């Protein structure tokens, strides 16, 4: 089976600010990658292993509203720009890529996934380059192998004019570091 | 600050299939 | 005639 | 929901289309030059490839292009009119070994179906099932490019 992916909105905007403000979220979680938002940016967040990771840059040190309240971080790495919560009662998780394959497939917020050739432990070059615009609101979202295991998170876009030609991720290996730190 | 909230889902683990009526 | 579509296949399994 | 694959049928017998760049494609041996049904009347072919067994209307209601591959790979699979995916390994350019063999019925009525990447992206049209002593062991398809240059 190859790498297909759906994306369902679960709410609004007004529903949302409510349940930052609450931290309660009473709603039923289903996915491997949750779309994420905070009052002033939305963006993805990838259940590896048990743990519901992210881009630091767009969670900050942020809570994760849940059912029994805001749920506080398990790891914050400002340097790795990784935050990750205890993944969400409901969500399934993906685990870590162990083929060391370099043709990646980039998962984004809209369910496309995107081929990326690997070019180095943290840069991979799309195939076929996209405006940064398809980008937005991708980060935190997975890179996964062929086999669908985790590689990465895509952080940041490799932008020329507005054409994105390459994606910087954080390798699965800084989320074990950031774990044993 | 407050809580970051999810908003949507991406489902992967989902396989073709033939749409109901 | 026509060729008709008797039936539809969503790849992504999506449910909705 | 929407579909990108829509189960077909004519009087004789039952395929499959797939939805790609806006079009729906199916193969010429299975449609031949009818017409697709629509609830405004039956619409005709934009596209009608004889030489390559390729015809095309205009993307019908309910339905979701599909993506072009750009990733080269060879690791393709086919997705059967029961939902079915059977991992074919690309052996040329308009051909590919199932990495498993099936009896020719389980891939019956399959022809028009996508040959799908690792990501999903349309690689090619199932053509025809190649198949010794009534066993598929690979197959015959019609590749994106032809579908891109047709259009
Ligand atoms: C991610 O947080 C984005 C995705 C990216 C394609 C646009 N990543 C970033 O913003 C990162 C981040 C800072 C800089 N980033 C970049 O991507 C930049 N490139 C870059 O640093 O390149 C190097 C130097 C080569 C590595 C760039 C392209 C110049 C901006 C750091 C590296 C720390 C993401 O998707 N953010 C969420 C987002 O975009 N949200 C918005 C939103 O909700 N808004 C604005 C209200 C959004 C969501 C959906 C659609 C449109 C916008
Ligand atoms: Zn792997
Ligand atoms: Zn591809």
């Amino acid at each position: 089976a190859p790498i297909t992916a759906y994306a369902q909105q679960t709410r609004g905007l007004l529903g949302c600010i409510i349940t930052s403000l609450t931290g309660r979220d009473k709603n039923q979680v289903e996915g491997e990658v949750q779309i994420v938002s905070t009052a002033t940016q939305t963006f993805l967040a990838t259940c590896i292993n048990g743990v519901c990771w992210t881009v630091y840059h767009g969670a900050g040190t942020r809570t994760i509203a849940s059912p029994k309240g805001p749920v506080i971080q398990m790891y914050t790495n400002v340097d790795q720009d990784l935050v990750g919560w205890p993944a969400p009662q409901g969500s399934r998780s993906l685990t870590p890529c162990t083929c060391g394959s370099s043709d990646l497939y980039l998962v984004t917020r809209h369910a496309d996934v995107i081929p990326v050739r690997r070019r180095g432990d943290s840069r991979g070059s799309l195939l076929s380059p996209r405006p940064i615009s398809y980008l937005k609101g991708s980060s935190g979202g997975p890179l996964l192998c062929p086999a669908g295991h985790a590689v990465g998170l895509f952080r940041a876009a490799v932008c020329t004019r507005g054409v994105a030609k390459a994606v910087d991720f954080i390798p699965v290996e800084n989320l074990e570091t950031t774990m044993r730190s | 600050k407050g809580s970051v909230v999810i908003v949507g889902r991406i489902v992967l683990s989902g396989k073709p299939a033939i749409i109901p009526k």
